[PDB]
RNA sequence: AGUCGUGCGUCUAGGAGAGGGAACCCACU
């Protein structure tokens, strides 16, 4: 549903930058790797945590309830 | 799934798309509805609990949101009429004129006879309170599963095709990975967790990365599963570069190209990474194959696969133990 | 640029178009749509006459008739929540409209609300857009009908027999009507006597005749009295004396019969039912020979020579197999197998229930010596059929072959997709015969080599590949008319002795006639099919070695799309019809959402190929590999 | 049917426009900011009001910045000119609404009652730890406060102990929320009411669903439709109107859509409205009359109370509903107000019974008001009041919408009443009159002050009312020659006015221009308003002379009105008149600004000009021709113009007026003690200036 | 005591009463969450 | 709670939300102090309130949490905000009619009981960049040096010389440690508190030995 | 360049438990 609060591997907080990640991908039209590096994700654990996430919360909210 | 009252539904807490996805997955829309998560796998025999294809999963990751699942079970009840002018009633039994009473606690039932969402139910607690008049009445409640428990998620009441009152109660439970739970990669490897280690005990790489999973190397040779290592390498390359990797069967790319890209990303070409013992910090004598890989939590879980009997109910026909753990069999 | 070669990567774009045009559940939805559109009307018309008459059948949108309430539109979500049956009522006009029952409606069909619903509409209805439908909501439970594999009919299959058994080779054909009143007619002709038995006799088991009769008597009854004519029909090339030598005992034993009446009497001798052979039994035997013997080829007495020619062809194939010049037929080949989807199964269930209702109303009318249609008879029957999976004419039946309908699995989206596209084999899960369980080479491109259950069901339950579709069926009459008008000589005028070279044209297993210029006819048929005049699902196969042309239009045939390669090119090297311009148009259409897979089919860029046709074509691995750092996998050289 | 469903959906959307974007935009502003614009964005974003709008999106994009600028200017004006009573509140739990924070605070009932805080009031909050409890908190501290945050009142719930729970909505991203800790004292002061701004924004957003959206965007009135002259003559005879007025009314009613009627003052504008209403009623069809100010609505209601004649000549009095508060509306209109009509129509067990009785009374009042509105035929109100929540809840379509003083109201205000499915619109206004009220000069620079009626007049010429009766022909001469470019004809009473006297005497004439030879004006820094003593002395002398001439022969009760461009000058004149004449000035003489005096007519009008110093070539408000036309047209018999000769002569329009007066011999040199022969200094100055 | 699937409006119906929504013809009639205090832990 | 999510799911998400813990030492464990339940002396109480509107989804962040208990002038329990926008950690999304209303009680604890208390995300620890101690046998196919890139810390130590023999007396030393903090505690305070905890554990062991 | 129209609302505190066979299908070691 929502981006995980902390990285599973190390525990770094990654939920703050999900909106920033989307803005960089859309507003700045930057590639995935460049946006992730700008956000400040060095270890590939957080990189795959952010990149591999899927926003199912929006799809669930598409329904009336 | 919130509105779907399926008999048994399993929802992954944090679905993740694989780092290496075949080009046919988008047509199948697997990326939109992934079934699994990308976990950092180390192919090593660290503590000896991953033998026989078993695996070691990080306890810190488990409690931090790794492979957590939601299990929804729906119970349906009807007031089917046995004889005209006689029908069942959904009401809380009061012990008056009732001869069939079970161990299920009826306090959770409200005046209407149905537990509202947010009510703790376990064991044989009655979920639906139904009584059939007899000619004063006999209890016909639907007790909760003995081996399953959780918080009731939703309750709905409607009318059947013939107009009889019908009730459907969906109960939701949170299941966390345990040692007995079964997981599997995308290459036919099935493993049961042997031990859960915190992030401190598990070995860490030169960059401080602690794997979420540890798999014994002996699973690779006998099974001839060379594709798992290539998938792990491709996932590492994709994560380092940030671009999703193409893992289609007959892709032009080869292992050498992936290794060259990984080397360009400042890592060992073949994916081996120096790791340190978490118990003492000593560097491991042999380097450890390391990297992300996609895994799936199979429905087979020990919680629902554990049974024990001690002078339980016996079949009337043969006076022998009944069959089925759910029915307290032997 | 526009006509420049095409790379392997660009092909993926085309694949995308396919999934946009058809999707992962295209086969079931198309089968159900064609069923509800045409097969229901055909079944109604077949039994419309009664001693009363049914003009047309209409299907409304799904609705629920709640007791002490007003009927209202019913949606799949409401049906699942309330455990209601997602079915639409059927209205049939009766003359000297009546509600005959409720037909279950498959999701994403042409008679469901979600069909004409956008993503916002689907969300407003609490329906997941990712859901592909393709199932039936019965009592709330989601049931999917698994494709049933059967041996293709109207085809002669020749199989050897074990040495202990006196029979040597048996050629069997499962004749059945392709339009209506379907009934299984398994006609088997057996060659008695093993090698060196000195008794090379052939006997055909005529339906309802327990005692096998020599083929000579059958030919005499048909009308071919002269022995030379029988031999010419059996053997086309008089040069081959081996066939005549092998058939000599057959004619020697059949020489006793010389008159049609005697042959009919002899055929009628067996299976006596208190009748007089000379009195109203010759007509009975003639009617049996007209209908029971090879019903598929025709059902009229105007031209009975087609049956004789087909029997001669069957005997020729049997003799070729016995002489070892022709390889024994294999059952595992998909060219001889048909996968019946929900379409044919629902058609059979309907036919049966409608026949039962017709009998019931006839009895009611008989009782009313001086309306009242029991609609439940059909609705309840269909509900039971889709509930327990027992596919039988009645509940009491114990041989209903359960397992046809299975609860749809929704553990994960991939599981649901696999289940919706699953196939089942009627062969019992028991036994230890590995041959049927093994996947034949014909499964390439039609059945997933890897996806299959492990255990008893292994090798029986099959899952179709991504780019695999099941033919929904089409009327062959236009093809027959085109062949007749184009120059196909009638089978009646066939003169094999004066026509040494001629290609037999088979349509749905019917030997309509022969053609002298097979190459031109085949090229014209391919051009018409590529242009779009003829439905692409039809499969046309030309075999030069046997000099035989086969055309198949029956449903249940598995086919896949492939690019067409033609030598016409400025460079001169073999190249595909699809070029960069078509890919650019497809990409532009995708970005806009004009030019879709339908346009590709119409232009002839992509052609559907079935299992049978693959035996007469060469397929390249990649668009540009076979046409023109030791890390890359070794690639087979382009010898061809 | 499908069309009915679409119409219902459009009406619901128009009547249920979300205000969240407006709150988000407004709350981001800084109260302490002192600038011509709410933000520092480039000036290029603002664009002038285009005559033609390609699509509703472009119209909304052009209008929204202007509305925001007007709101910011109004906020600044409320902050500076007005100082509301500050109060203090205790912070509570915060609810994270979509892009907003709702804070629940407990306040004393007496404090909010004294302050006057309602559910639709905007406030500014601040934290002042060093604020002394005894210090007199004022808006100056809020302006100079380091931290301030705008908030919107959402709900006011009263509870035992005299405790009012207030839900304040603030911007989520605003940093001031870090100071909103539990049990924290926050000093809040009201700024202004957002009801009008919210209604304007809702109308702007919903303009897409308006039936007349295309006409508004194009601003092209529907083509005139020919009508038979016999019908026009019959209507004129039946209603006793003028030929031109009858023709204009018939043409406007015949055509469906926007109708333009240009009624100069004194041309029976109220009479024209009455005739239009009577003609429409003669031909249920609810009619909604909307006026910019409550005074116009009260006047229309008073005129309607007398009844309107039909074609048959049978006078009738349709039920009239006034949508307005009793305090703001005129006393005579109290009976016609909805509340009074509803009251006339109507005519812990104890706690539960009392609560049930109160709920029953509320339900009965709601039913009574709904029934009155449904049965009512004429609904008179203001442009802002036309969007009252009761009318929106009723959802009753108004086929005919009449707009008064179309040139005195903004486009958004004029379009507000159209939300109720307005198919026929009749706008009446004179462009030469005062322009629509605007708080920002920058907004005026972007043509924001320009109203829709102005564009409609530019696209097509309205039906100007040529005939005037109250206005003296000499008075209307110059405005007709210049302001109206002709097309004005004096009525039969050119010189048969009832107020014959004080005209024969040479000193007093229907039109005069008494300039001042010398005059010095002092400007006050606090008010920035010029004040001159020569003008006041001349006016006092003239009034005293007029009273002496006719002290007892004729009573000047409500017949003399002195108007000056500047508020400070008018206040000084009132103070001097009270000091000298005494209490008689309360009724005999009326003192008010020219803009405020609009809508009032008196026999004698004294237009006093404050601009006297010639050091600065700037003219000011006197340059505008509309203000001069308004000032001149409010007189009936006598006009006394006071002002320095050179300063007025600097302006082109005033120079032309002076030249015309000289041609008509209406120029007479005046100074202190002009009518005082004892003061030889005045006579000597007059002789020297000759 | 009960809410509508579509209208999402309280009904508070009693025994021996129709289970159909008063506002609309839909009769899913979902029930609101229990008023009893509920506590959860992140473990 | 009426959001599409589940109560357990949102509770788990909230648990992982970092909270200010600079004055954690002043705070006492709930299991230690004699209190009925979550007294202000051993717990921090926050309230989360939110709901959607007409057509704008309501995003719940860490900053939405409002402290309700009395901290007695202690800068503890404040949600940690580090993103440039300042919104914080996204918690959930509410649609029109979806009301979220809950209370959160935070207790003092260690990461051993649950990873949510982890003050450091990744703690990189390295030593002996050049293979001087022979602790690791680099896996090589053509050349060990070429296959394995030199570590960043290698520049801080003299490269080995093939001329000299292996130093069997050498021991691990010069450990390069990089500590990253989630945000609850600064890295300097993180290391200081780790040292303090280790010293306290050793002192407790000594006290137990003396007592026994 | 010195002034201005527009909006809001009126009643609220009393002890204890015991039970479904057959058939079909999916799936695990
Ligand atoms: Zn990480
Ligand atoms: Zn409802
Ligand atoms: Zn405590």
């Amino acid at each position: 549903m929502i981006v995980p609060v902390r990285c599973f591997s190390c525990g770094k907080v990654v939920g703050d930058k999900w909106e920033s990640y989307l803005n960089l991908l859309q507003e700045d039209e930057l590639d995935e790797g460049t946006a992730l590096s700008r956000l400040g994700l060095k270890r590939y654990c957080c990189r795959r945590m952010i990149l591999t996430h899927v926003d199912l919360i929006e799809k669930f909210l598409r329904y009336n309830p | 799934y919130n509105v779907r009252m399926d008999t048994m539904a399993n929802i992954l807490y944090y679905p993740q798309k694989p780092l290496g996805t075949t080009r046919a997955m988008e047509y199948l829309k697997f990326r939109e509805l992934p079934a699994g998560q990308n976990a950092i796998v180390a192919i090593a025999c660290y503590s000896g609990y991953n033998q026989e294809d078993s695996m070691i999963m990080n306890q810190s990751s488990i409690d931090r949101g790794l492979f957590r699942s939601l299990f929804f079970r729906s119970y349906m009840d009807q007031e089917k009429k046995y004889g005209m002018s006689i029908t069942e009633t959904f009401e809380k039994p009061q012990r008056t004129n009732t001869l069939r009473m079970k161990h299920g606690t009826y306090d959770k039932l409200d005046d209407d006879g149905l537990i509202a969402p947010g009510v703790r139910v376990s064991g044989e607690d009655v979920i639906i309170g139904k009584t059939t008049p007899i000619s004063s009445k006999r209890d016909a409640s639907t007790p909760l599963r003995s081996t399953e428990n959780g918080i009731v998620d939703q309750v709905l009441v409607t009318t059947n095709q013939d107009g009889l009152k019908f009730v459907k109660v969906r109960v939701r439970t949170t299941k966390i990975p345990q040692i007995g739970d079964k997981f599997a990669s995308r290459h036919g490897q099935k493993g049961t967790i042997g031990i859960t280690y915190r992030r401190e005990d598990m070995p860490f790489t030169a960059e401080g990365i602690v794997p979420d999973l540890i798999i014994n190397p002996h699973a690779i040779p006998s099974r001839m599963t060379v594709a798992h290592l290539i998938e792990c390498l491709l996932s590492k390359v994709a994560a380092l570069s940030g671009n999703e990797g193409d893992a289609s069967p007959f892709t032009d790319i080869t292992v050498e190209g992936i290794s060259k890209l990984l080397r360009e990303h400042g890592y060992q070409s073949r994916g081996f990474e120096v790791m340190y013992n978490g118990h003492t910090g000593k560097k491991l004598m042999a380097q450890i194959f390391f990297g992300p890989t996609y895994y799936q939590r199979l429905r087979h879980m020990v919680d629902d696969k554990i049974h024990a009997r001690a002078r339980g109910p016996m079949q009337v026909l043969t006076r022998q133990p009944v069959e089925g753990r759910s029915r307290d069999g032997g | 640029d526009e006509s420049a070669p095409i790379t392997a990567e660009d092909s993926w774009a085309v694949i995308s178009a396919f999934f946009r045009e058809k999707g992962l559940v295209s086969q079931q939805l198309d089968s159900f749509n064609q069923f509800v559109d045409y097969t229901l009307q055909d079944i109604i018309c077949e039994d419309s006459t009664l001693i009363i008459s049914f003009g047309k059948i209409y299907v409304t949108k799904p609705m629920v008739n709640e007791s002490d309430g007003v009927t209202h539109a019913l949606y799949p979500q409401e049906a699942r929540l309330r455990n209601l049956t997602y079915s639409s009522g059927l209205f049939v006009d009766v003359k000297k409209k009546v509600f005959i029952g409720r037909l279950p409606i498959m999701l994403r069909s042409k008679n469901c609300y979600l069909s004409e619903a956008t993503e916002s509409d689907l969300y407003k209805l609490k329906e997941c857009p990712f859901d592909m439908g393709g199932y039936f909501i019965i009592n709330g439970s989601e049931k999917v009908l698994i494709a049933q594999e059967r041996s293709a009919g109207n085809i002669v299959q020749v199989f050897k027999k074990a040495a202990p058994s006196p029979i040597s080779h048996v050629a069997e054909i499962r004749s059945a009507l392709e339009k209506g009143s379907r009934f299984i007619s398994t006609l088997q002709v057996k060659l008695y006597g093993r090698e060196g038995s000195s008794a090379r006799t052939i006997k055909a088991t005529l339906p309802y005749i327990k005692q096998d009769i020599p083929i000579v008597i059958i030919f005499r009854a048909l009308g071919i009295i002269p022995d030379g004519e029988i031999l010419e029909h059996i053997c086309y090339d008089v040069n081959d004396w081996q066939m005549l030598e092998m058939l000599k005992p057959c004619v020697e034993d059949g020489f006793v019969i010389q008159d049609r009446e005697t042959a009919l009497d002899f055929i009628g001798r067996r299976g006596t039912a208190l009748g007089i052979k000379k009195e109203k039994r010759i007509q009975y035997a003639k009617d049996i020979l007209q209908k029971e013997f090879l019903p598929h080829i025709t059902q009229l007495e105007g031209f009975e020579s087609r049956k004789a020619f087909f029997l001669g062809y069957m005997i020729n194939r049997l003799l070729l197999c016995a002489l070892d010049r022709k390889d024994q037929d294999d059952r595992d080949h998909f060219g001889k197998k048909r996968l019946d989807l929900a379409g044919p199964l629902l058609a059979q269930l309907f036919k049966t229930l409608f026949k039962k209702l017709t009998k019931d109303i006839f009895r009611y009318m008989q009782r009313t010596v001086e309306l009242a249609i029991n609609a439940k008879t059909i609705t309840s029957g269909l509900k039971y059929a889709l509930a327990t999976g027992n596919w039988g004419e009645q509940k009491k039946a114990m041989s209903s072959r359960a397992g046809v309908s299975q609860v749809l699995n929704r553990y994960t989206y991939s599981s649901t997709l696999s289940h919706l596209r699953r196939t089942n084999t009627p062969i019992g899960r028991d036994g230890k015969l590995a041959k049927p369980r093994q996947l034949h080479n014909t499964h390439w491109g039609l059945v997933c080599p890897a996806e299959t259950p492990e255990g008893q069901a292994c090798g029986l339950v099959k899952n179709l590949s991504l780019m695999s579709c099941i033919s929904v069926g089409t009327d062959p009459m236009p093809i027959i008319t085109f062949l007749s008008e184009w120059g196909m000589e009638p089978l009646e005028d066939y003169v094999p002795h004066q026509s040494p070279d001629a290609t037999r044209v088979f349509v749905n297993g019917v030997w309509h006639g022969v053609h002298r210029n097979p190459a031109r006819l085949m090229e014209t048929l391919r051009t018409l099919r590529r242009k779009g005049d003829i439905n692409p699902e039809v499969s046309m196969i030309r075999d030069i070695r046997e000099k035989e042309l086969k055309i198949f239009t029956d449903a249940g045939r598995v086919y896949r799309p492939l690019f067409i390669v033609e030598d016409d090119e400025s460079l001169g090297h073999k190249e595909l019809k699809v070029r960069k311009g078509h890919i650019a148009k497809l990409m532009a259409t995708e970005y806009q959402d004009e030019y879709t897979w339908s346009s590709l089919l119409n232009e002839g860029l992509v052609e559907y190929i079935d299992a049978e046709e693959e035996e007469s074509i060469l397929i390249a691995m990649q668009p540009e590999d076979l046409e023109p750092d030791p890390a890359k996998r070794i690639r087979v050289s382009h010898h061809a | 049917a499908e069309l009915a469903k679409q119409e219902l959906e459009h009406m619901r959307k128009r009547l249920n426009v979300d205000m969240n974007p407006l709150y988000e935009i407004i709350l981001q502003w800084d109260y302490t900011r002192n600038s011509e614009y709410p933000d520092d964005e480039p000036i290029g974003n603002y664009s002038d009001v285009k005559d033609f709008f390609n699509s509703p999106a472009d119209y909304q994009k052009v209008m929204k910045p202007l509305l925001l600028l007007e709101s910011w200017q109004g906020l600044c004006s409320s902050r500076d000119r007005e100082d509301y009573k500050p109060f203090s509140i205790i912070v509570g739990n915060r609810t994270a609404v979509s892009d907003f924070y709702d804070v629940y605070a407990s306040v004393a009932k007496q404090v909010i009652q004294d302050c006057g805080i309602s559910e639709s009031d905007l406030i500014v909050m601040a934290y002042l730890p060093d604020f002394r409890p005894d210090k007199r908190l004022s808006s100056d501290d809020f302006k100079k406060a380091q931290h301030t945050c705008l908030a919107k009142v959402r709900t006011l719930k009263n509870t035992k102990g005299g405790n009012v729970d207030v839900t304040l909505r603030i911007h989520r991203n605003h940093s001031f929320s870090k100071f909103l800790t539990l049990r924290s004292e926050i000093y809040c002061v009201k700024v202004m009411q957002m009801t009008t701004i919210e209604r304007e924004y809702s109308t702007l957003e919903g303009l897409e669903y308006y039936d007349l959206v295309g006409q508004i965007l194009q601003a092209k009135p529907s083509p005139p439709v020919n009508v038979d002259a016999a019908e026009i003559e019959t209507v004129k005879k039946s209603y006793k109107l003028n030929t031109s007025q009858a023709e204009a009314i018939v043409n406007s009613v015949s055509k469906e859509g926007f109708s333009l009627i240009q009624g100069p003052p004194g041309t029976g504008k109220t009479k024209t409205i009455l005739g239009i209403i009577g003609y429409f009623l003669s031909t249920k069809q609810k009619i909604l009359i909307c006026a910019p100010s409550n005074a116009a609505v009260d006047e229309i209601c008073l005129r309607l109370k007398s009844g309107v004649y039909d074609k048959q000549g049978h006078q009738f009095k349709p039920q009239l509903v006034r949508v307005g508060r009793s305090d703001v509306v005129n006393v005579a209109i109290k009976d016609l107000t909805l509340e009074e009509l509803v009251d006339k129509r109507i005519g812990d067990e104890m706690r539960e019974k009392n609560s049930v009785n109160y709920r029953n009374r509320d339900l009965d009042r709601r039913n009574a008001q709904a029934h009155i509105l449904a049965v009512s035929d004429i609904i008179c109100s203001t442009l802002s009041g036309s969007a009252h929540d009761v009318l929106a809840t009723m959802g009753i379509k108004f086929d005919t919408v009449i707009i008064d003083e179309a040139c005195q109201c903004t486009e958004l205000s004029s379009i507000i009443p159209l939300r109720y499915g307005g198919k026929r619109c009749i706008m009446v206004g004179d462009p030469n009159q005062l322009p629509p009220t605007v708080l920002s000069g920058a907004a005026s620079n972007f043509k924001y002050n320009q109203s829709l009626f102005v564009r409609m007049e530019k696209n097509s010429s309205p039906y100007l009312l040529d005939v005037q009766y109250r206005m003296h022909p000499s008075i209307s001469k110059f405005p007709s020659s210049e302001f109206y470019q002709g097309r004005l004809k004096d009525g039969p009473g050119m010189d048969i006015l009832n107020k014959r006297p004080w005209h024969q005497l040479e000193p007093l004439a229907p039109y005069k221009f008494f300039d001042i030879i010398s005059g010095r004006q002092e400007q006050n820094a606090k008010t920035m308003s010029y004040t001159n003593m020569e003008e006041i002395r001349v006016a006092i002398e003239l009034v005293d002379y007029l009273f002496r001439k006719f002290d007892n022969k004729i009573d000047f009760t409500g017949k003399i009105g002195i108007i000056s461009p500047y508020r400070e000058q008018m206040q000084k004149m009132r103070k001097e008149f009270a000091r000298y004449f005494g209490g008689m000035i309360n009724k005999s003489i009326d003192f008010n600004t020219i803009d405020g005096f609009q809508g009032q007519e008196k026999e004698i009008i004294l237009i006093s000009c404050v601009r006297a110093d010639d050091t600065k070539s700037s003219v000011g408000f006197l340059k505008d021709f509309r203000r001069m036309n308004v000032a001149l047209t409010r007189a009936k018999t006598s006009i006394w113009v006071l002002g320095h000769q050179r300063s007025l002569a600097k302006s082109k329009l005033w120079r032309d007026l002076i030249e015309d007066a000289k041609d008509r011999s209406c120029l007479a040199y005046a100074c202190s003690g002009f009518l005082d022969p004892r003061n030889n200094r005045a006579q000597s100055i007059l002789r020297k200036f000759n | 005591k009960y809410i509508c699937a579509e209208c999402s409006s309280k009904l508070s119906l009693s025994r021996t009463d129709a289970v159909r929504c008063k506002d609309c013809g839909h009769r899913i009639l979902l029930k609101a969450r229990t008023k009893r205090l509920v506590q959860f832990e992140a473990r | 709670n009426t959001t599409v999510l589940a109560d357990e799911f949102i509770a788990h998400r909230l648990g992982l939300i970092p909270l200010q813990s600079m004055d954690i030492e002043q705070l006492e464990y709930s299991r230690d102090c004699f209190c009925e339940d979550h007294c202000d002396k051993c717990s921090v109480v926050l309230t989360l309130q939110a709901f959607g509107e007409s057509e704008s989804t309501t995003n719940v962040y860490s900053k939405d949490l409002v402290i309700v208990s009395n901290l007695m002038g202690r800068n503890i329990g404040h949600p940690i905000i580090q993103d440039k926008e300042g919104n914080g950690v996204l918690i959930c999304k509410l649609r029109k009619g979806q009301e979220l209303k809950l209370t959160c009680v935070a207790k003092k604890g260690i990461a051993k009981e649950h990873a949510k208390w982890g003050p450091a995300a990744a703690i990189e620890f390295e030593y002996d960049p050049w293979n001087k101690l022979k602790h690791t046998d680099y896996w090589y196919e053509q050349d060990s040096a070429k296959e394995w890139p030199q570590s960043k810390n290698c520049e801080y130590e003299d490269p080995p010389n093939e001329g000299d023999p292996f130093d069997y007396k050498a021991q691990a030393d010069t450990f390069y440690m990089n500590v990253e903090s989630v945000g609850s505690i600064p890295v300097d305070q993180v290391v200081v508190r780790g040292i303090d905890t280790l010293q306290k554990k050793v002192a407790s062991i000594l006290l137990a030995l003396t007592q026994m």
